[PDB]
């Protein structure tokens, strides 16, 4: 069947634009139309347009009408998105999903991945990595637990490891929180034996490729 | 109260060119890349509300194939989605097969190059270490010579080529034109066939009903579930009434 | 907008229905689909015009619709069905635009799972570099709905915090992270802070105190 | 007593294309080797012993073109042996001239491959020989890649040519399905011609006769021995006797 | 008084060949160079004074469309000089073309044989300087071996291209019999717009006058400026007389 | 004009089939109607049957109507002819001959030079050599007559030469027998002058190459 | 089938006719062609549709169809001429088939040539392998019609018999050959064993004896 | 626009025949008549004839109707005039014109520059040269004149320069007379200084390539 | 043929016609042509159909045709307008054939340059050849139009002369040549002879005498 391929993660101020692309596979040209559908955390999908094959007609939904084009490429296979003046509430996952027939209606039987747009007034910031150190209001007797605090950074995504890739079974890293600074952090936890704790030696090995940081740092009682 | 069938038309000014005939405006073409033009929609001819026999109906939006009706409760254009997407989905198949059928071109050609690539690499080899001796000299300048006439001869192949391209486009411009014109006869038959002697063919495109019939009835003719027992008297004695 | 139940529930084996209730010009008189989405995943489409099935769905899935309502029933309840349900239709009434429904979050009625909570203090190079910032993890709980309150002293605080959605684990239990931004000075003017959280009529609580 | 122009019919699913249309039905094709499909016989169209308006006899199987009579005697099919042989004779001619035609791609061919032959054995040569020198490595490397790109280009040949050949039998499809309809209608003309009006065109490629002609009097229109005043008479009072 | 539209034969036995037919004999034709015919004149059918429906007028001699009138001062052909020259002007654009498009041929081509007359000058070094070293022979003898497996190969374009040549051919010989009888009706519509009902159509492409109009009326419909008004009632009466 | 070429001689066993081709000069198509003509020793032609192009329609002789195949390989400008259940008497030369039209009549213009098949209950056979010795109830005052019999061989042909190739004029082979035991016999006589006999060596040179065997064999009185 | 005479015959520039007698599904209502066939090839046709020639055929032969009988005809007779003559049609009533007659041999009546025989004796080596093969060859006679006749010392012998049909030589005559096979006992049982040939009335023959 | 090439120059007998070329630019098939227009010493212009594209009908002058032939290479892009039975009256100047459309009419818009042909009695024949010597019935205070005299040639042209190429400014060279003989005489003349008249050395540098003489001859007082 | 006059004259500036009579066949019923011939060039279209003007002729040429007459008119008149002037048009009447008019020299009327006279005896090396010519050449001369008459002694003579047409040279004056060709023997018969060139009402005459 049919796979829908879109564009990577945009971030944007507010007030800028984002164009978006999806390649459907085969074609190129298609026999059928292709929606935009819209996801903000955590809420229902939102219609936003589509385009007609052929006809190149769009329609689109009155919330978006405005400020949304949707254009065609047949020859490239491709379809694209445009949202300008762009609001913090226009954070969300954007999906390309295409129709049975050449009429935009509710059901659409194939969905691209989506992608993530972020509408923030911030810019890109190198987090910092603190410790979150075992002590002994984490030994409940046997285990004890130890991680890193990686602050202040944006835009996501931030990668985690420990001791270079070696610990893996028992490592926890929580999805982040977004602040109202418009700034990202999150912590990753690794679940070890209490007896280990003073004799072994741990660094977690962040990276967070946009601002192009590594940081490594141990974690020690 | 009266019924057409007819066809959608444009501002377009695209012009393809089939065998016979040449500078055809179309509403629908598709521009491959080498002055080759496919038309994907229909000869562009826009003009009391006429059929298909002189008529594109530019106030038609909604699709390619579609109805035009007039009763009591209104008049407007509406475009049969089955028939026009049928029509889409079998044109963009073939469009597609163009593209991509053309594309044993590259995937032959990967070679040629990746050994075009290897040669003139392997001339630089013996180019920088020249730097008995002058039996190499026009021994390379031969092969450098060779590599030109073995360019030209490839090429030749994107010459005869051109040629590929610039019939396939010409005839299935035709095939299409033709199949456009097949499926709003077909339209046109499929309603004939269910009126009969309950409405009067006007010759235009456009079926005179015999009896009022709303747009519910018209819908019914669309969807093709027309009752003709229970108009048929209604319109017996209406063709008998004159 | 398309009205869905918020939320719905049952167990393994056992049917459920998750109900749409729109109005004339939506559901009135237009086909209702419906689609089925896991925490990241993109929409996958379950039901069309009304209650046809495309292929790959099973029948253990069903739909109808009466009048100004629909209905997506799913029987032989599992685990995988778990996820959040979308009704889908044809706004004709406004400019003409596809409508869907706020969403309903399924819950197969699982062992019950108590959370266990670990809460780090600011590290001391924090506080070097004029920041305080309190970590509180839950994780391994089931089900994934936990609220979490915090305390100064003895007396609630409820300026500074940043609670993340709970979110299921690769062990298919459920985590969340709760943080709180003091100044080091305000870490360092009171006695202890406590982080509470609080899982299906049950309470846990940790307590730190300014490296004592 | 009625008689009828008309063709031949059969359980034939072979399907070739010409330009303007695809997978047309034929009676009888031919299968050239490369997806090359030649329609032989013609538009396979089975159907009151109607004419050749709106139908392809099935029942008759004694040839292309032909009668079917009517009179007191009788009925059956006959087919006309002159004029379907003269259609076979033409349309074999033209299918083998393709397939001599085509003969062009070997004959010249014969040539790059004894050549082709003599220069592998040439490149074995030197590399069992090979068991200053290295400069004669690339060398021979360097001939060795231009042997692929010289059989990537002869093939560049093939599949020009494959071309030559897709478009050759769609127009050729075309002449032949024309020259059916040509042979048929030619038929009609020549029984038209002799008739006159002592017999009566009824437009669905039947004459029904004013005067009763037995299986002799058919005979006779059969092979252009009609004689239109030994029956004038008694056509010309049938006229007016209605 | 009537008026005729009609067009010119004369004694060429010159035949092309379009697509869906072969050996049409045209008035004026064009010989290029390997059996490439390409019609410029039109279909050559020579037959009261007949109009165009079924008739090529042999009497005109003075260009390709035109009229035969006969009124009271006499009668005669005479060339519509404006509609012939256009017909002239355009098929010679394109006639040309042709010509000037296949001199792509030999502008690319004049590369190849400045190469290969390079080459085989650089043989015949080897050939006079060859009077280790026989390694040096099978050397030379592979690469003489590839300067005909490489005009061998240049000339698959030649091959190639021969069937460029026949099919633009074909194509163009339509596109130019449909242009001529584009052109003809053209003109007796410009002549029944003109007069209207104030002559009778035949149906032979004449036009029976219901008026009698004099050879300067003759040159007034020719010369688009008939006045209908003027005879308007004299054609009316005369309509009704009957 | 056409030329009609028939494939090899065949040796079949009763019971057994037997297919022979026929290719047609030119075409390969043909605008004409091909059958075939059998001819049984030494009796008056047989048709069997035809084929018609085009439409491929075949007519039987009622006599091999039921065991007899025509079809017809068009792109190879070929027709073949297969006769199963094959008996004794369906030993015979079979001729292709094409009509003037498409349509089998007793009209065949051009002939194919006909292939043998032999029906025999027999297997093959080398043959043995005897000489025919001159003797004195052979001498006719001035000339003798000498030769050899090839006996009990099988199938046709066989090869006789005289001196390995030297003596010609004057040299007769006679045509086979064909005994009742399914097995043929010939005789070949050289006549030579009364006078050289006792002085002149000759050797008969018998060669039946469907055995592989060759036999030379000297003739004295 | 169609009636043919076995044989028909005349001399140099003279000529002769060869009839074929059929009946109304053949003959009757369908048109006869003529064939003719040398030794060793292929039939040849001579008329076809009643009395046409196809080129190559000279105004020497003709042929004519009278009702039910159809008619060859052969002027300015030559030695070439010597074939056998068959006649064919089409014969609609059974299933429709096309039908051969039983053929003429024509003989264009060459000066008589005597017949030259010769007799061989069995060989020893092939009394020595257990057989005994009397050879009795036939050359240079014409007409080319002999009859054969064994002879069991002076009583004929009829058993283990085998002659060939005469074929005609290069030379233009014809030849044969003939052989009795017996045991070497009944061989060395005789006196001695005649063979007897009997061309246009006149009788030669030769004798042989178990080598006396 | 389009350009009109036409063929060189012509020298013929009384009686016999010419024919001149022209080549249209573009094409090579031309929608547009041509005509031939010849012009003889020094008169008004003639229409000589003329040739329609694709009908190839020809009309013709009545005065020379009967002995000019017009011809079209439509693929050369090429008409021809061929004129027979030659009179010394048809020496002149002659044009190919094109008309604007396929029309012969009075309205020719494009002409040939036009080639000459000769009619006359004689044969090619080189000139002698006589020097002008300047004397002093020419030496009107300050300067002085001098020159050559080219008598009896046929055909034109002929070439004269003055000390090898040195001297130009000052320089005149007449148009040839056409004397009764049909032969033709010319005279270049050189105006110089009164003083260099005996110091400066000058030669006149006669060519006459149509029969290969070069004749070199000074002019001294 | 058309008539039109042999010349027309006018200045800088100012204006001037040149006419076309024909007849009823020809101008009476056609269009008509104008065209341009400065020396040495070809024809070029001046008018076409009456009155219309090729791009790249301007607006200073026009034309006009009346009846059986028609008109060139030339306004703001330059030096390069100079050159013959021919009509041209349709004349169906005899068999059809374009006609020209006989040309009109245009002259506009440059300041009057006095022509300069050179005259050359017979050299010494054409008496030696048995020919004599006299040469009289001249040169810068306008307007370009002279007579040239030869004197025996004081009596003219008309035998043995031949002067050529005036041409502009490249300095925008005319020349002409004139020779004269006698015997040796006439040569030193006479005292003297000369030449006399008469241009614009003015008379040059030069002498020369056999070496004196």
């Amino acid at each position: 069947e049919v796979q829908l391929v879109e564009s990577g993660a945009e971030v944007k101020k507010p007030g800028s634009s984002v164009k978006v692309s999806c390649k459907a596979s085969g074609g190129p040209f298609r026999s059928y139309a292709i929606s935009w559908v819209r996801q903000a955390p955590g809420q229902g999908p939102e219609w936003m347009g589509g385009i007609i094959p052929i006809f190149g007609t769009t329609k689109y939904a009155p919330k978006f009408q405005g400020r949304v084009t949707i254009t065609a490429d047949d020859f490239a296979g491709t379809v694209y998105m445009e949202l300008s003046s762009l609001r913090s509430e226009d954070t969300a996952m954007y999906y390309c999903a295409k129709h049975m027939g050449y009429q935009v209606r509710e059901t659409m039987d194939v969905w691209g991945k989506g992608t993530t747009v972020t509408v923030s007034s911030a810019s890109t910031k190198g987090p910092s990595v603190f410790p979150l150190a075992p002590s002994s209001k984490s030994t409940s007797g046997g285990t004890a637990a130890l991680g890193c605090l990686v602050k202040d950074y944006f835009p996501e995504p931030v990668t985690v490891s420990w001791n270079s890739g070696a610990l893996t079974s028992g490592v926890h890293t929580f999805p982040a929180v977004l602040q109202s600074s418009g700034l990202y952090s999150l912590s990753s936890v690794v679940t070890v034996p209490s007896s280990s704790l003073g004799t072994q030696t741990y660094i977690c090995n962040v990276n967070h490729k946009p601002s192009n940081t590594k940081v490594d740092k141990r974690v020690e009682p | 109260d009266t019924i057409c069938i007819g066809y959608h038309a444009n501002n377009s000014t695209d012009t393809v060119d089939t065998v016979l005939e040449k500078n055809v405006t179309v509403t629908h073409s598709v521009n491959l890349g080498s002055g080759l033009r496919m038309v994907t929609g229909l000869r562009n001819i826009p003009q009391a509300i006429a059929g298909f026999i002189e008529g594109g109906w530019t106030g038609m939006v909604d699709g390619w194939y579609g109805y035009h009706h007039q009763n009591e409760q209104g008049s407007g254009y509406a475009a049969d989605q089955k028939s026009t997407q049928n029509a889409i989905n079998g044109i963009t198949n073939k469009v597609n097969s163009v593209i991509e059928k053309m594309g044993g071109d590259p995937e032959w050609d990967r070679e040629i190059n990746n050994y075009t690539s290897i040669i003139y690499s392997l001339i630089e080899e013996s180019q920088n270490q020249q730097e008995i001796v002058q039996q190499q000299n026009n021994l390379l300048r031969a092969i450098e010579a060779q590599q030109h006439l073995l360019q030209l001869t490839v090429w030749g192949i994107k010459q005869l080529q051109t040629y590929n391209a610039e019939l396939l486009v010409l005839l299935e411009n035709e095939r299409t034109l033709d199949f456009h014109d097949s499926n709003v006869k077909n339209l046109y038959e499929k309603v004939k066939s269910q009126l009969k002697n309950n409405a009067k063919e006007i010759g235009n495109g456009c079926f005179e009903f015999y009896h009022k019939c709303n747009n519910e009835c018209m819908e019914s003719v669309k969807n093709g579930t027309y009752d003709y027992p229970k108009y048929s008297e209604e319109s017996k004695l209406n063709r008998e009434k004159i | 907008v398309l009205t869905q139940p918020p939320s719905v529930s049952a167990a393994p084996g056992q049917k459920v229905t998750i109900s749409c209730s729109g109005s004339s010009s939506n559901i009135g008189n237009d086909y209702v689909s419906w689609y089925q989405q896991l925490p990241g995943t993109a929409p996958k489409l379950l039901i069309y015009d009304n209650n046809k099935r495309p292929s790959g769905i099973p029948d253990r899935f069903s739909g109808s619709k009466s009048g100004t309502s629909a209905t997506l029933g799913i029987t032989g309840l599992q685990t995988g069905d778990e996820a959040n349900y979308y009704c889908a239709t044809w706004d004709r009434r406004p400019t003409a635009y596809v409508v869907f429904g706020g969403g309903t979050k399924l819950t197969v009625l699982q062992p019950k799972a108590a959370p266990s909570v670990t809460l780090f203090p600011p590290s001391s190079e924090e506080l070097q570099a004029n920041k305080a910032t309190l970590v509180c993890l839950i994780s391994d709980f089931y089900p994934g709905a936990v609220t979490v309150a915090w305390k100064a002293d003895s007396s609630p605080v409820k300026a500074g915090v940043e609670t993340t959605t709970p979110s299921k684990q690769s062990n298919n239990k459920y985590a969340a992270s709760s943080y709180l931004s003091l100044t080091p000075e305000q870490w360092k003017s009171h006695r202890s802070y406590s982080c509470q959280v609080t899982h299906e009529g049950s309470t846990v609580e940790k307590t730190v105190a300014p490296t004592e």
